[PDB]
């Protein structure tokens, strides 16, 4: 497809648009799951091995057993049509740091995924193209009362690359937090379709 | 009350002829079945529904002489009934209840179901499968293979429905 | 354990009229259809099935009188006959 940003969000939104075979009595599960394991750094490298992107998968212990009781028959062989979107999660999630994870796990808690999804989408189609340093500038109109240093909306694009500012233009991106960005918005985007 | 009450030993009769064709019936004891009724009377840019109260009380009177809980909500939108319900899909009840009943009374056309703020120029109308795949497996696993009877009062067109032949 | 599932079964409409043509009713009692339908189910609830009695209604309809409206039953998935138990 397209390197860009609306090349990226059909990526996205195809893994999301048939995730819609996932009942509300699930994805409330696989939410529940979800949390925990942004929680447990050991616990995401479990599931992740456990998926492995053929044979049925044991079941596992924690948080991590949680999300695979949500993917499994009665065999526990792995339904193909919901692993691969969570596989897509979960390689999008590995990009991340696991200072992202835990503050995905209060967002996943406190419904505020909304919050810095739209932020991290506009900031990622205002910023092409991804090989320049541009200097933007959030609106007032995403956010800026939680704006600050240590907030959950600042943390999240420090943790990929960007120097934040308080005051004047606020953002500066650099090419080098391309990949991290776009995993963070694939994250908050396929968790979003999840809610 | 109304309604002529099934015998025991009539229950026992029909349960009997066919017992793994009929959708099974939970205890009155502890069942929590649901009912929805939503009705629309007065409009922005169309005639009042006059007399549409005698329809919710006798509708609501059945279905509680049914074993139904009954919520009426009147005059909606055809987005304001969407948030309806969906509230009603994921109810806590209905994962102990065995069936449902939707009454839907207000104007239509040949689409489906007209709200409120409906008018010629700018329709507002809830169409029949919006309401289907609102209550389905995936949106309402609590009814899953459940009774779900949709009650539908509204017009579908203009023609009269007549046709004169020879006697 | 997760299992495969028909995204819609189960499903009963039972409109107030055929398709081009109007319902009916009355201020003072009421409508026509939603009258018929209470007298069939509190009478046959207690011997036939749900998709019976609505065809028991439709019978009733069966001579046109006044406003003619003749009820529809539409988009039908019951895999099992749906018999209400009053009393149960």
């Amino acid at each position: 497809f397209t390197e860009d940003f609306q090349g990226l969000r059909a990526e996205v939104e195809t893994i999301s648009k048939e995730l819609e075979l996932l009942d509300r009595e699930l994805c409330q599960l696989l939410l529940e799951g979800l949390e925990g394991v942004l929680r447990d750094q050991l616990a995401l490298r479990a599931l992740e091995e456990a998926l492995e992107q053929l044979g049925p998968v044991e079941p596992l212990d924690g948080p991590a057993g949680a999300v695979l009781e949500c993917l499994v028959l009665s065999s526990g062989m792995l339904v193909p049509e919901l692993a691969i979107p969570v596989v897509y999660l979960l390689g999008a999630l590995t990009m991340l740091s696991e200072t992202q994870h835990k503050l995905l796990a209060e967002a996943l808690e406190s419904q505020t995924l909304l919050g810095p999804l739209e932020l991290v989408g506009s900031l990622l189609e205002q910023s092409a193209p991804w090989q320049e340093r541009s200097t933007m500038s959030l609106p007032p109109g995403l956010l800026g009362n939680s704006w600050g240093e240590g907030a959950p909306a600042w943390v999240l694009l420090d943790e990929c690359g960007l120097e934040l500012g308080e005051d004047t233009p606020h953002v500066c991106w650099e090419p080098q937090a391309q990949g991290r960005m776009c995993a963070l918005y694939a994250s908050l985007a396929l968790l979003s379709g999840l809610s | 009350g109304n309604v002529k009450l099934c015998s025991l030993e009539e229950a026992q009769r029909i349960w009997k002829q066919k017992s793994a064709e009929i959708y099974p019936i939970m205890d009155k004891s502890s069942r929590t079945r649901l009912a929805l009724i939503i009705c629309n009377e007065e409009f922005d840019s169309i005639p009042r529904r006059t007399g549409a109260e005698v329809d919710i009380t006798g509708m609501t009177m059945l279905l509680q002489n049914l074993g139904y809980s009954v919520d009426v909500k009147k005059n909606l939108t055809a987005s304001d009934m969407t948030t309806e319900l969906e509230a009603f899909a994921h109810r806590p009840e209905h994962k102990t209840s065995d069936s449902t009943f939707l009454v839907f009374m207000s104007h239509g056309i040949r689409e489906g179901i007209c709200g409120k703020k409906h008018s010629e120029q700018v329709p507002d109308i809830l169409q029949l499968n919006a309401i289907f795949n609102m209550l389905n497996t995936k949106n309402c696993p609590s009814l899953k293979d459940k009774p779900k009877v949709i009650i539908i009062q509204a017009a579908r067109g203009d023609s009269p429905g007549v046709v004169w032949f020879k006697d | 354990a997760i299992k495969k599932a028909h995204i819609e079964k189960d499903f009963i409409a039972f409109c107030s009229s055929t398709p081009d043509n109007v319902s009916w009713r009355h201020p003072t009692m009421g409508s026509v259809f939603i009258g018929r339908l209470i007298e069939h189910m509190q009478e046959y609830a207690c011997s036939c099935d749900v998709e019976e009695i609505f065809r028991k209604v439709r019978f009733s309809f069966e001579q046109p009188d006044g406003r003619a409206q003749m009820p529809t039953t539409e988009r039908v998935t019951l895999t099992r006959c749906f018999y209400l138990f009053p009393g149960h």
